[PDB]
Formats: structure tokens, C-alpha cells, sequence
């Protein structure tokens, strides 16, 4: 019927002065753009279609023809910037916000689908969306007692648009369009549907990328528990942007960072540190890094949930991307902790792992690793305890390492390994 | 950051 | 000494 027409029969079906041939039409150049191997969207564009789809979006006696013009302008949107772009200068957002009130659910669901490529394609095109008013029309598909009764599909595309809307920096979105949104946002984090689940935290995600106002923002509104509770969650979707989440929190004040402690997030890190999708392991070390950067009281929260000999592991065996965040955690513990930490850190086997790594290529793990000999040396000589510790590196190889490292390029290494040495190996 | 409607 |  309407099943792979050409483009030129498209134009001359949309050209004509017959709304039944026009719909006729439009629903052909929706299945080209819908189809798997390459849709024509540049074909469609050049054409010159775009403004006569959007003119069909405001056939209100003809529902159909709104519908497939609406799915077409879609797909178009869902390309490449310049493509976007394309249906943005056709005047497609206004038309398209007006669509979000449409009677027709498959209507107004498109609608939202269609915002939420233009939305996602950038910081611009999203806060045009938002002064176009955007946002009032799509809260207010959400404003129902409960959720369960909004259809699956339906939901899903309002989660996915609203997270676009909290998506991209440089500008952030505006403060007052993230604190609109947000009490939505909440709730959503608290369905069922796995996939609502995970844009929900990916928009979390988003709003805790940035300054430590912007996080407080989000933690004000006590989803610290529920993101403790997804970050062990089966669905790796859903662990995925929980635990980024969770790491862009403990990157703010060390009263963020204890909310996330007392919410019981440091309980899940056994599993994290030894999960096997090398990202999941790789972002847990992070966020264990940025923890212990923190209080010596949370430096001891991480001794006492076990993690030291976790980290212990990573450093043995990891990922290097991820051994270079377990690196970094030691360092941040061995700058921050208490003697009795330090001494701790030793005796969980951190020495022979930390001298393995001094021999990777790169020169700023290097850097962090000898910045915390020198800490693990530092709290020696407050015990007197430092020529006991110097021979444990002999036996494990280690001298070998940093004597070789005074001779080596960028100077930086080569000071703090002869200045170790000189101190320490006389 | 963005998807097409298949069938 | 918090990154990203």
C-alpha cells in the first residue's frame, strides 16, 4: 500500500491538494525513515518535506496524518546533529509541545519522543526545548496518583525525554528547570519497570555531574537510600548509572559523602571491586578513591566494611585503567588516614602489589605511587619503624624499581625516587 | 542521546 | 583531594 515508495512519489503525493493523498503519503515517507539499512533521511530532507510534516502537525480534524508526520519528523530528529537541526528550523518544537495535550495517547507519546532527540542532542537545542515550555505539558502526563497506571511504553519515552532534559553541560540545564523536574524524577526512581529504573538514574546521573550545589540539589530530596538500594540491584543497566550517581555524589562535600556512607553504600563494594564488567569494577575503585580523599572517620568506615583488602586485590589484579584508580585510592588513604590506618594498610599486603605497578609505562601512576611510599614511610617514622619497613621492599623487588626510577624522564619521578632512596635505603 | 521509532 |  504505502510500502517503499520512492521519494519522488512521496513529493508528489505531499504536493498535491488532497489531505487523504497527503496522509497517503506521509505514512510511505514514515516506513522509508523507519526502515533497518539506511533510511533516506537526507533524501527527505533535501526534498524540502520537513516544513510540510510540521505544517501536518497541526491537522487537528485529521489525527492520522498528525500521527505519521509526527513519527517521520521523528526519525528525521534522531539522526545526526545537522539532521536535528533540520527539524528544529522547521519550527517543529512548538508544534510538537503542542502535540503533548493531544487526546490521542500514541499522539502525545510521539510527541514526547520527538522532544527527546531534539532535546538530546545538545545543551542548546535542550534549554530551547525548555523555553518553549516543554516542561509544565510533560510533568503533567506524570501528575497521576500512580504510575503502574500509565501505560509501559508511554512511561518509558516520558523517562527517557525528561532525562534528556537533564542530560549535557556547558552550559548544566537551567537550576530552576532541574528543580522543577526533580520531584518527578524522584518518583520515577521508585518504579518497578527496570528500564524506568535505569534512565531515572542516568537523569540522577546527569544532575550530579557538576558542583557540589548542583549535587546538593539532588540529595536534598533523600534519594541517596534508593540509589544505595539500585546500586545493588541484579539489572547491570541499572548498576551502571547508580553507581555513577553514587561516585558523582562522593565527589562533593564530605557531608554528601557521608550520606552516601550511612546510607549503606559501602556494604555493596565487595561485590562492586570484584564485579566482572571490568567498567563496573573500574568506576567502584573511583568512587573508592574519592572516599578515601575524605574524614580519617570515613577513611575508618571503609577499614571497618572490609574494602582495604579489596583494594588490595585491584591492585594485584585488575584492569590497568582500574589498577590506576586503586593507585589513586591509596594514595588519597595514605594522605589522609592516621597512623594506625597507614600501619593497617601494610599489613593487608598493600607493599608488594603498589612496587608491581612501578613498572607501567605510565608516569603519573608512578607519580601517585611514590607519593604514597613517601606517606607509608612518613607514618614509619613516627614508629621508628622505617628501616623494618625499607627491607620489606628489597625482598618483594621493589628497590630495583625506584633506583631504576632515579634515572627517568620528567625529572618529577627521578626526585622523589633518589630522595626516597636517600633517605630510607642508605 | 537519541533513537529512531522502528517497526 | 577529591577528583574527576
Amino acid at each position: 500500500g504505502t510500502v517503499n515508495w520512492s521519494v519522488e512519489d512521496i513529493v508528489k503525493g505531499i504536493n498535491s491538494n488532497n489531505l487523504e493523498s497527503q496522509l497517503q503519503a506521509t505514512q510511505a515517507a514514515r516506513k522509508l525513515l523507519s526502515r533497518e539499512k539506511q533510511p533516506p533521511i537526507d533524501n527527505i530532507i533535501r526534498a524540502g518535506l520537513i516544513p510540510k510534516f510540521v505544517s501536518f502537525l497541526g491537522k487537528t480534524d485529521c489525527s492520522p496524518i498528525q500521527f505519521e508526520s509526527a513519527w517521520a519528523l521523528t526519525n528525521i530528529a534522531s539522526g545526526t546533529s545537522e539532521q536535528t537541526k533540520a527539524v528544529v528550523d522547521g519550527g517543529a518544537i512548538p508544534a510538537f509541545i503542542s502535540l503533548l495535550a493531544s487526546p490521542h495517547a500514541h499522539i502525545s507519546e510521539q510527541a514526547v519522543w520527538a522532544l527527546g532527540n531534539i532535546a538530546g542532542d545538545g545543551s542548546a537545542f535542550r534549554d530551547l526545548v525548555i523555553k518553549h515550555g516543554a516542561i509544565d505539558p510533560l510533568l503533567a502526563l506524570l501528575a497521576v496518583p500512580d504510575l503502574s497506571t500509565l501505560a509501559c511504553g508511554y512511561l518509558r519515552n516520558l523517562t527517557w525525554t525528561l532525562s534528556n532534559l537533564c542530560r549535557n553541560k556547558n552550559p548544566a540545564p537551567p537550576l530552576d528547570a532541574v528543580e522543577q523536574i526533580l520531584p518527578t524524577l524522584v518518583r520515577l526512581l521508585h518504579h518497578n519497570d527496570p528500564e524506568v529504573l535505569a534512565d531515572s538514574c542516568w537523569a540522577i546521573s546527569y544532575l550530579t555531574d557538576g558542583p557540589n550545589e548542583r549535587i546538593e540539589m539532588v540529595v536534598k530530596k533523600g534519594v541517596v537510600p534508593q540509589l544505595v538500594k539500585l546500586l545493588g540491584a541484579t539489572e547491570l543497566p541499572i548498576v551502571t548509572p547508580a553507581l555513577r550517581a553514587i561516585g558523582n555524589i562522593v565527589t562533593g562535600t564530605d557531608e554528601q559523602t557521608q550520606k552516601v556512607i550511612d546510607a549503606g553504600a559501602l556494604a555493596v563494594f565487595p561485590s562492586l571491586l570484584t564485579n566482572p564488567k571490568t567498567n563496573i569494577q573500574k568506576e567502584a575503585t573511583w568512587t573508592m578513591s574519592n572516599i578515601t580523599a575524605g574524614r580519617q572517620d570515613q577513611i575508618q568506615q571503609v577499614v571497618n566494611h572490609g574494602l582495604v583488602p579489596f583494594l588490595v586485590g585491584v591492585l594485584s589484579k585488575a584492569d590497568f585503567k582500574t589498577q590506576k584508580e586503586a593507585a589513586w585510592a591509596i594514595t588519597n588513604y595514605t594522605s589522609g588516614g592516621t597512623v594506625e590506618q597507614i600501619v593497617y594498610l601494610v599489613h593487608c599486603g598493600i607493599i608488594e602489589p603498589l612496587m608491581n605497578l612501578l613498572s607501567a609505562k605510565d608516569t603519573k601512576i608512578i607519580q601517585v605511587i611514590l607519593d604514597a611510599i613517601s606517606n607509608i614511610f612518613q607514618a614509619a617514622e613516627k614508629l621508628g619503624e622505617t628501616e623494618k619497613l625499607s627491607i620489606m621492599i628489597e625482598e618483594c623487588g621493589g628497590l630495583d624499581k625506584i633506583e631504576a626510577l632515579q634515572r627517568h624522564e620528567n625529572e618529577s619521578v627521578y626526585k622523589a625516587s633518589l630522595n626516597l632512596i636517600e633517605k630510607y635505603f642508605s | 542521546p537519541r533513537k529512531v521509532k522502528a517497526d
